């Protein structure tokens, strides 16, 4: 449960970063 | 008075910072180049 | 008048040569950008981690602010709205 | 030198940017003239 | 950049002495303001 | 103008990616 609670915020921050990376990948 | 007046609501969110002075010194050299300020701050916004 | 039209036509030829130089160099720059993008893609885990047309014309600090503002509005707090005002 | 320490901000009768400000541009212009003069 | 280093220079310039830090900041400001034919760096450990 | 707008969009995307990398380095 603690690992899932940390992985939620980690996946949120990495999802923001991966959304930026996916926008850059769709751009080029 | 000056509580909700738009000039100085957000002046000191972080400790200090004065609302007035420009952050980069290259702006100071560029002001000195053409000979030229809080009136411009109240006109355009707080940096 | 024929002097003015001849000189303005020479100026338009020079401007067309400049537009072609801009375009050639611009095309080369675009090609370089594409290569950079490809390199970035290669560098690019990702599976676990997994408005625009107006933001096409923003300044780069404004573009970073717009991306971070939409990310914070969709991520944690929905009581936030952004808009792009200008010409 | 004295101009080096004015670039650093030291005032000799704590570093200051305002003391460094004008002295920066004047000394860089003087260096640019000095090197060209010595090469000539 | 072929098609950043300023952050590494700031992390290095954190450890500079105060006159050297003032010289670094004013030199970068004068290099970005008027004269682009200028380069600064920090050498040391 | 279209090529300059595309180059400015690519430059803004690269700046946003650099800002996201800086935010990830500041958070970690």
């Amino acid at each position: 449960e603690s690992v899932e609670d940390k992985l939620e915020l980690r996946r949120k921050q990495f999802h923001v970063l991966l959304s930026t990376i996916h926008e850059l990948q769709q751009t080029l | 008075g000056d509580l909700l007046s738009p000039d100085s609501v957000l002046s000191c969110l972080y400790p200090g910072d004065h609302g007035k002075k420009t952050p980069n010194p290259a702006n100071q050299y560029q002001f000195d180049k053409v000979g030229i300020l809080s009136d411009y701050v109240l006109e355009l916004g707080h940096p | 008048q024929r002097k003015r039209l001849a000189e303005k036509y020479r100026e338009c030829l020079s401007n067309k040569e400049k537009i072609l130089k801009e375009i050639e160099v611009k095309k080369e720059y675009l090609s370089s950008l594409q290569p950079r993008l490809n390199s970035i893609m290669q560098a690019s885990v990702q599976e676990y981690l997994f408005q625009y047309e107006t933001a096409r014309h923003l300044p780069p600090p404004l573009y970073v602010l717009f991306v971070q503002a939409t990310a914070y509005g969709q991520a944690c707090d929905k009581t936030l709205s952004v808009a792009i005002e200008g010409s | 030198y004295l101009w080096v320490q004015k670039l650093g901000g030291l005032h000799f009768p704590i570093a200051d940017h305002s003391l460094s400000a004008s002295h920066m541009e004047t000394t860089m212009k003087l260096l640019k003239t000095r090197v060209q003069s010595r090469l000539a | 950049e072929y098609l950043d280093q300023a952050h590494k220079q700031y992390e290095t310039a954190r450890h500079l002495p105060p006159p050297l830090y003032v010289l670094f900041v004013q030199a970068t400001a004068y290099g970005q303001a008027c004269d682009k034919t200028l380069s600064v760096a920090i050498e040391g450990s």
